[PDB]
DNA sequence: TTTTTT
């Protein structure tokens, strides 16, 4: 299991893609990254 | 011509007869100076209101066909017209509406110039116009064609600023309209460019006129959360999180706004006519389970490219917040919302896009009030995990893990009223009978262990 | 009329359908293409053979008025026709209620 | 200016 590698991979390609504020989430269920407001 | 024809289309009815008040004008114009053709339309519009009308349309019509002839036919326009033009302007709102798809290039290009014209010399509903106009400014569409609308209209609006101050509607219209833009406008250079110019008009109004994009309510918020990382939208999140009195002292805080439902005007704005009425059709006359083709169709007119994934979001919304259909409709074996929702959210091919498709179906659970807000909202988000969890178990799972997260992660200084919010959601769904009993959906044998802890450790009430 | 009316024989059919789906398209003879579109209203569905431009032009989902059709039995299967001094007209798209089944157009 | 067409 790598569930932090994947976080930080989905976040990154988030970055890459959008321009929405995410945060990680250690989700099983598909929500590795939230949108959420600015921090 | 005005409209873009095939041997196999009907003849339109509005373009004859707009091509018919064009001969009428040409008829008494031709073959004689510029004295005696004059004079012939200032008599002839005296005969009565459907001749007056006759000769509006048709110089707008001239204006719009010959490009040549245009300058003198406004001039003759403004000149004869004996209502403000508002006869003009209908038909203008009309063709947008109804047309715009099949209008030709050059007659585009003519209505831009003609709206310019209308909004130089102050016509009354000039404002109406340019919010049509901008509705036909398809969101997830990177065309040619469509940036090429996009930049015509932010270019009159950027020259005309002190005229666009006059309209609170059209302030908050235009902000909304460009703030979703925006995510779309990226990956060349001439997307930068106009992403600058569009992110430099928006942050303008914002700053200037903050309490008329209020109007707008808790939609902007997530507009503004889709641009939080362009470092001009970075710096005014600062303001709002922080100092939110630097851009009005009416604005003491964002949970004012967050409490604050976003009327249909606006959800509305970001779907182009003709995706509304697919939509509005599908969700009011299709039966459920009959559904597959007009789906293959809609995906394959507006959720094909890359660049459609955005599109997702704002009809997610528009399910959510416009259509509300009557209780005929959520009584029979009409194609129900949450089908839609569910449809839509599958069609989600990125991380990105399928997490903002959840918050945009959670939307109105974050702060709901029963006073404030319609239970038509959130009832989507309750009916897909409900109905999905036999055929789709993953997708109850996903929104179930995503509700829960959600809650404090959102914006944790509010992390209580969002629990509220939520609370206060599957409550009203309860005591509504929308849902009778959340037990059965939240202590699920099929749920994951783990899931159904985070469920009965943060909501024992439902469990 | 509708597409449940349809019989083999009739002419001076006028009515209006949604296109479902657009069949491949076949040569010959004088040059001529041939495709057969499903086409239907809320009483079912029937093959519609469309030549050479109308053809090229029809699009799934839209909404089309035949004046003048005729109906004949082609290859086993009853099939909808443009007639003489008849046209497919396109008055719109999407926007249509349907019934697939029953295909009036099975052997 | 197809068209009880192939």
């Amino acid at each position: 299991q790598h569930i932090a590698a994947q976080q930080k991979a989905a976040l990154q390609h988030a970055h890459a893609h959008s321009s929405g504020y995410f945060i990680t989430q250690d989700s099983a269920f598909g929500n590795l990254i939230l949108p959420v407001l600015p921090r | 011509r005005l409209l873009l024809s095939t041997s196999l289309d009907a003849k339109d009815e509005l373009e004859e007869r707009l091509e018919r008040c064009m001969s009428i004008v040409t008829s008494m114009t031709a073959g004689v100076s510029e004295r005696e053709a004059n004079d012939a339309l200032n008599a002839y519009v005296c005969k009565g209101l459907p001749q007056h009308e006759e000769i509006c349309l048709g110089l707008f019509t001239l204006i719009l066909t010959e490009p040549a002839q245009a300058q003198k036919c406004y001039r003759d326009l403004a000149l004869v017209s004996r209502d403000g033009m508002n006869i003009v302007l209908n038909k203008i709102n009309q063709i947008l509406m109804e047309k715009y798809l099949k209008l030709q290039d050059t007659c585009r290009t003519q209505l831009v110039w003609l709206v310019r014209e209308l909004v130089k010399s102050g016509v009354l509903g000039a404002d109406g116009v340019c919010m049509t106009f901008m509705k036909q400014i398809a969101g997830g569409d990177v065309t040619a064609k469509n940036i090429w609308l996009a930049e015509s209209v932010l270019d009159i609006l950027t020259e005309q600023r002190e005229w666009v101050l006059k309209s609170s509607i059209l302030i908050a219209m235009a902000v909304y309209t460009y703030l979703r833009l925006i995510v779309d406008h990226h990956g060349t250079a001439q997307l930068q460019a106009l992403r600058q110019k569009e992110v430099d008009f928006c942050i303008s109004l914002l700053r200037e006129r903050f309490m008329e994009c209020l109007m707008i309510g808790r939609d902007l918020v997530r507009l503004l959360q889709n641009v939080a990382r362009i470092p001009e939208f970075e710096l005014l999140w600062k303001d709002i999180i922080h100092n939110p009195q630097a851009l009005s002292p009416q604005f003491t805080g964002i949970l004012q706004l967050l409490q604050s439902r976003t009327s249909r005007k606006f959800l509305a704005c970001r779907l182009t006519p003709d995706m509304e009425t697919k939509l509005l059709f599908m969700t009011s006359r299709v039966r459920f389970g009959q559904q597959k083709r007009y789906q293959d169709w809609f995906q394959r007119q507006y959720l094909s490219t890359p660049d459609s994934q955005s599109l997702r979001c704002d009809l997610i919304r528009y399910i959510c917040g416009v259509v509300h259909p009557s209780n005929e409709v959520l009584s029979s074996d009409i194609l129900p919302r949450w089908a839609i929702i569910g449809w839509l959210l599958t069609t989600c091919t990125s991380n990105v896009a399928a997490s903002n498709a959840k918050l945009a179906l959670f939307y109105d659970w974050l702060f709901f009030s029963p006073d404030k807000d319609s239970i038509m909202n959130i009832e989507p988000a309750i009916l897909v995990m409900h109905h999905s969890m036999k055929p789709h178990p993953a997708i109850t799972a996903t929104l179930l893990d995503f509700m829960c997260r959600i809650i404090p992660n959102f914006y944790p200084p509010l992390e209580g009223h969002v629990r509220q919010g939520v609370f206060s959601s599957l409550n009203h769904i309860v005591e509504k009978r929308v849902l009778a009993h959340l037990a059965p959906l939240f202590d699920n044998p099929k749920l994951d262990k783990e899931l159904r802890a985070m469920l009965r450790e943060k909501f024992p009430e439902f469990c | 009329t509708f597409v449940k009316d349809i019989k083999p024989g009739l002419k001076n059919l006028n009515l209006i359908f949604i296109v479902l789906e657009t069949g491949r398209v076949t040569k010959t003879k004088d040059g001529h293409e041939v495709r057969t579109c499903k086409v239907a209203d809320k009483t079912g569905s029937i093959n519609i053979s469309v030549w050479d431009d109308v053809g090229n032009l029809i699009q799934p989902g839209d909404i089309i008025r035949l004046t003048k059709g005729y109906a004949s039995v082609f290859k086993g299967c009853l099939t909808l026709y443009t007639g003489r001094g008849g046209d497919l007209q396109k008055i719109g798209e999407f926007c249509m209620v349907y019934s697939e089944v029953p295909n009036f157009s099975e052997p």
